[PDB]
């Protein structure tokens, strides 16, 4: 009901509509959330981030990390992301 | 049978020392007495965690509190009162048939060596917790019902037998056994040269600008009374694989090793205070141990 | 294997410096000491701020300190008492699981070399940073247990053999391998000229406040503690592209030079004591380097 053998706009056996830009903007590829990063500089976060302490309770393996980026939707942005060195970003 | 507990069950700290304030003296001229201050100094460390290296670059700088001796004066002096009181098996609060079963179970306990052990602990200047740390030597003053008894730098870890320790500890156990109470006002004088930082007792603070805070009465240096209390009850021995004296705890808990040493190994506190009560005969070290912490105090409910 | 090192776990320092009190005295007249008074001069001037541009027509009269030398005096004469301790592997704060370990992993470590460099870096003049420079005539005298020691020429940067260290050294490192302290009064006496300017320790003032302040003890100049403790410890000639000793740091960082040594290239202290609990062959630079850090002391915890 969705690749179907039509044209719609959003389709694929698009045509007419190739000569517009509507396939490009109603059809996006890797279409997610707003998406802004928060990005770990040599330990210290950027935006809302504030680390915390993970249960240690079952923990098998955790890797550090000091630096990289970590991909917050814009609606969690709102809150802390609060990442953590063990699972990284929840609601709290 | 089978008296469990009262729920409720406490006793009382029958061992009470007072804040132990510092001064400072001098070796020969032990009676002109300065209060040594605690003042606070800044400090401009160099960021060292054990965690990640790539901040070990940039200042830490912090202020922390600090006390020294004056450099015209060498002794540091440390006065406190410890009162130990009787009526040890009564409890406080707790209930009267689990208690007075205890107070049978413990009335053939050996009070002498407990009474030495903790007359000990106060003599051999245990009470000092780092003070002790590079001292010529250690002159204990304790003077109890108008007399004097002079120590000097005693084997601390081991109770060797010494007869003013145990000329004490006669009227500390003819106490802790029965009624009435007895007091000890104990002089410390250790020869930690001209200037020495001392190390008084520090404070636990959330939000204060200081790094380190010391434990202060109108500013002067002091020790608290739980620290001085503490290091009197430094004397269980007995517990599994005994190599130096721990402090009296119902678990045989030391916070800075962070392993309870008499936890798990059913040699604590309430399984032989429960045993002791439904009849079961115990040894005499555990007899003391039980009778330690019903001297500690502490709510054995549950 | 695999024994993680423990969060509480912390060393107590172990060289502990009393505050370097500063005299004035002369070359040939060392007996007659009078203390250098640090003087403050006012100076006006209008504050800028970049937080209150609102508050910059008129205040900030600042008063910044200074400390000369008088002008019948041209030596400066330095005391502090340097105390080495013992059981530099006993954790105050750790336990022992990790720091048992660590005995059992560093009692192959000369302490005659570390204690070697300690005394080398009290008597060649470490612990005189901007008032030996410019100095025609360095001397130290140092004082341990009734034995006196002078010093002249020795170059501070390298260790080179002369006798008098190394008696010192010799019973210092007997203190720092086994149990006890040892005392070292150690007077510096540099001739600077007749009134020439004296450097005492800087207190950490804000960004704003006064210009520096000088380090007072009672009015007289001094220098820091731990700035006499950076001076003793500064024998870390063993990390890679090492060219001059650096202060002995967890990290082998300095934060006036804005890198650190031995952060980041597995030489860092907690990588070695890792490795010295899981039980690598360590070689007897870094394995007396980590001795170095645990006579420091510190909290390594994560």
């Amino acid at each position: 009901d969705k690749l179907t053998t039509d044209i719609a706009d959003t389709n694929v056996f698009v045509g007419g509509w190739q000569l517009t830009a509507n396939p490009h903007e109603y059809c996006k590829w890797r279409r997610g959330t707003k998406n802004e990063d928060l990005v770990l500089t040599d330990g210290k976060w950027s935006g809302n981030v504030t680390t915390t302490k993970p249960i240690q309770s079952k923990i098998w393996r955790k890797w550090q990390g000091e630096n990289g980026s970590i991909t917050v939707p814009e609606y969690l942005l709102d809150k802390t992301i609060c990442y953590n060195d063990f699972y990284g970003g929840y609601e709290n | 049978t089978k008296l469990k507990a009262p729920a409720v069950l406490a006793y009382s700290r029958k061992i009470n020392p007072t804040n132990a304030l510092m001064f400072a003296v001098n070796w020969s001229d032990r009676d002109n007495t300065t209060a040594v201050m605690v003042g606070t100094k800044t400090v401009a460390g160099t960021q060292s965690v054990r965690g990640n290296p790539n901040d070990a670059d940039k200042g830490n700088i912090q202020t922390v509190n600090f006390a020294n001796l004056p450099h015209n004066k060498n002794t540091l002096l440390v006065k406190y009162n410890v009162k130990f009181v009787g009526d040890v098996f009564k409890a406080e609060l707790g209930g009267g048939e689990y208690s007075n079963t205890l107070q049978t179970a413990l009335e053939n306990t050996d009070f002498g060596t407990l009474a030495y052990r903790y007359v000990y602990n106060i003599a051999a200047g245990r009470t000092l917790w780092r003070n002790r740390v590079g001292a010529e030597s250690i002159e204990t003053v304790i003077t109890v019902n108008d007399q004097t008894f002079t120590f000097s730098d005693l084997l601390v870890n081991e109770f060797d037998e010494d007869v003013d320790v145990a000329e004490i500890a006669d009227m500390v156990a003819g106490v802790l056994s029965g009624e009435g109470f007895v007091t000890l006002k104990v002089e410390h004088y250790m020869l930690l040269g001209e200037g020495s930082e001392v190390f008084p007792s520090q404070e636990f603070v959330e939000n204060s600008k200081l790094s380190k805070q010391l434990f202060d009465l109108n500013g002067q240096a002091a020790m608290h009374d739980q620290k001085i209390g503490n290091a009197i009850r430094t004397i269980d021995t007995w517990y599994e694989d005994a190599t130096t004296p721990i402090a009296v705890e119902p678990y045989g808990s030391v916070v800075r090793n962070g392993v309870a040493y008499r936890a798990g190994n059913k040699t604590d506190l309430f399984t032989l205070m429960d045993g002791a009560v439904n009849g079961k005969s115990l040894t005499e070290e555990d007899q003391m141990f039980v009778t330690a912490n019903l001297i500690r105090g502490g709510v054995f409910g549950g």
